[PDB]
RNA sequence: CAGCUAGUUGGUGGGGUAACGGCCUACCAAGGCAAUGACGUGUAGCUAUGCUGAGAAGUAGAAUAGCCACAAUGGGACUG
RNA sequence: AUUGGGCGUAAAGCAAGCGCAGGCGGAUUGAAAAGUCUGGUGUUAAAGGCAGCUGCUUAACAGUUGUAUGCAUUGGAAACUAUUAAUCUAGAGUGUGGUAGGGAGUUUUGGAAUUUCAUGUGGAGCGGUGAAAUGCGUAGAUAUAUGAAGGAACACCAGUGGCGAAGGCGAAAACUUAGGCCAUUACUGACGCUUAGGCUUGAAAGUGUGGGGAGCAAAUAGGAUUAGAUACCCUAGUAGUCCACACCGUAAACGAUAGAUACUAGCUGUCGGGGCGAUCCCCUCGGUAGUGAAGUUAACACAUUAAGUAUCUCGCCUGG
RNA sequence: CAAGGAUAGCACCGGUGAUUGGAGUUAAGUCGUAACAAGGUACCCCUACGAGAACGUGGGGGUGGAUCA
């Protein structure tokens, strides 16, 4: 495959996944790139499990060189985005972090937060059940 | 004009360090002294001016760097962080 | 160069679709 | 703006201009440290009495007066009362409100207190202007 | 309100309240706090308890329970 | 207005550039786990309150129970951050090669001629407005041409141009040199980012300092006109416009739109660079533009150069 | 030893005081309409002076003016 337009860091990955979903929700734009880190890889699968995210694919150069992943939404045969908003979390200037007793449903109990903890990265459903909280990376509807 | 790869070259000790902070810093402290013999000779460019005291802070950056990561930079320091 | 491709299916081609029974 | 900035330069509510504050505090010879009670009807001694001129849409001539309270401030009120029974010397205590038209004057003043009692026939402002009990 | 602070700053020895403590002193000293604004300044008695609002927070710690302070202001000693 | 708001015209982005206090940071991995969760105990008072009951006729009131509530002390986790131990480039960038801006300054002149003087001739007008007049002309004008001098500023090129940090850059010629545009797994390996404080610069009036001052106009002064001109008319006309120095350091320096950063239908133009080839067409990237999608301002509209999207930092903002 | 009592120098803060700037307010005070049309002169911004004043003129910054393709 030919994975183009590769984007270097802009202050953060959060930032840098937020302006591109947000562009594509804009331009009704398919699929784009941003880094790769293992809280990304993460959070990206629990959404193409969670439905709200289409799949990925993680890309590297050879090595640390470059690691970068593409992203798809999930659409309808209408140009209708599977994405109705989601706002990111963890960021560089403030760390956020909650237990797992402090966690909501998002949207009207449907949408599902995306929470690592100190022994994992979940779902807030899951996050809540497992008793171990930690920094929600993107809160998903 | 820039006067670029002679100081690069003097500052290139290897085929490993052609944009290390060495050339770098190397190329910032020799800036400024061409920007301070220019603007000397031309006193009215403050384009000169603005760019030299750029470099002094940028120059300075670097050396906190280089003494932050390499701790023999200033065993040998040749390039005090004083202008 | 390829390292992982987390379910390789791209949606593509959304045509203009609705209601597809009339009849 | 945003919250690191915000930090430096936090958030700064609305002002409003005087009011009536000095209905609420007032001096004492004995420790000077001022009556913090909040009167809500504060006594003092007028200084004038007359009427005058409200704005051009609503003008009439209704009455004024210029008071003194016992702390610093002395201020011009008007008199919701039917007439006025103040003689640029009745003590009289104050009340809050706020007139948009007599110009100089903010004030209103409790009609019926301890001073300037008996506006009499009445079925409203009984309570106030201290109008005696409706008896047939 | 940008500089403030000469036991200031700490050490040996000695003395010291109930005692460690420059608590204080002989001797030896020049350092201590500070743009995250030092020093100074005046004030509030501090916690539980007192209200409003969902919340953010604000509103007193009057009196009070505990502690704390004067007990007309400032000292000294004695008792206990 | 974290919760719970703006910065184009109804607060508005610092006048411009650089920076710390302070703030945050790209990827992988390990230590540590402060942040993070987690396991607990102590205490955070009875009275007070949440839930509960009793009696006071009933709560008012009084009593009362499970529960509040913040610190310390305690086993861990590595997900990251503040930290540490290394690396990889992709952010800062740097290298190479191609590589342009009226960039600034420095150093020169050249002219349209402005004014003045001599050569002259000319033989009663010049001049100025909406109207005239004031003013200038007969020591010879109007005007004319030569020669000489002193100052000022450079006709066209001037761009849906580029660059410079804004301030700005245009008669040409040279130099020093900031910086730029194009593509580089190329190199340190985050060296980063901004910015309160802090550093520098900063149209200009106008200040004095030394020259010339060519010209003129603040002020001032006459004729108009006016209900009156030191307003609109002009003539006379200084500071000043000119330069050297500081200071003035403000501007409609406002895009009333901050800096660094990455992304968002297109379309039609331009300039620069890279490739290519009669030119050219064309592609690449920027710069420089717009209608308009989406998105976003009440609205006016912006819109790939946003007032669209989002991160770090700062400045400005609550009634007249 | 001491509550305290002092000197000449100073220092901090408050009110007052012949005389007085500035603000809102009287549908009914004085001149001319500068200026709002390109608003009777286009607006102004920074700055010098003067003018009762709207304001007027200088050197620069701009159109937050119309005309007009």
């Amino acid at each position: 495959i030919t994975t183009t337009k590769p984007i270097k860091a802009h202050f953060d990955p959060v930032a840098d996944l937020l302006t591109k979903i947000n562009n594509a929700r804009k331009a009704k734009l398919m699929t784009v790139t941003t880094i790769a880190s293992k809280l990304k890889i993460a959070i990206l699968e629990i959404l193409v499990k969670e439905g709200y995210l289409a799949n990925f694919q993680v890309l590297e150069n050879k090595s640390k060189t470059k690691r970068i992943v593409t992203f798809n939404l999930k659409y309808t045969q209408r140009r209708i985005p599977s994405i109705n908003g989601v706002k990111q979390i963890s960021k560089p200037g403030l760390r956020i972090y909650r237990p797992f007793e402090k966690l909501p449903l998002v949207l009207n109990g449907l949408g599902i937060a995306i929470i690592s903890t100190s022994d994992g990265v979940m779902t807030d459903k899951v996050a809540r059940l497992k008793k171990i909280g930690g920094e929600i990376l993107a809160y998903v509807w | 004009q820039i006067d670029k790869n002679g100081i690069i070259k003097s500052a290139q000790l290897h085929d490993k360090d052609v944009g290390s902070i060495q050339v770098q810093v190397s190329l910032l402290t020799s800036q400024i002294k061409q920007l301070t013999d220019h603007l000397l000779a031309n006193k009215k460019d403050f384009i000169s001016k603005r760019g030299l005291y750029a470099k002094v802070s940028k120059r300075k950056r670097l050396l906190k760097y280089l003494k932050h990561n390499d701790l023999e930079a200033y065993r040998n320091l040749v390039k005090t962080l004083n202008l | 160069r390829t390292e992982k491709a987390q379910k390789p299916k791209e949606e593509l081609w959304d045509v203009v679709q609705k209601m597809g029974n009339f009849d | 703006a945003t919250i690191a900035q915000l930090i430096r330069k936090p958030r700064k509510k609305k002002k409003v201009k005087s009011k009536s504050p000095a209905l609420h505090y007032n001096l004492n010879l004995l420790n000077k440290k001022v009556t913090n009670v909040y009167s809500p009807l504060k006594r003092g001694v007028c200084t004038r009495v007359g009427t005058m001129t409200p704005k051009k849409p609503n003008s009439a001539l209704r009455k004024y007066a210029k008071v003194r309270l016992t702390n610093g401030f002395e201020v011009l009120t008007y008199i919701p009362g039917e007439g006025h029974n103040l003689q640029e010397h009745s003590v009289t205590l104050l009340r809050g409100g706020r007139v948009k038209d007599l110009p100089g004057v903010r004030y209103h003043i409790v009609r019926g207190t301890l001073d300037t009692v008996g506006v009499e026939k009445r079925r409203q402002q009984r309570s106030a202007y201290g109008a005696k009990k409706p008896k047939a």
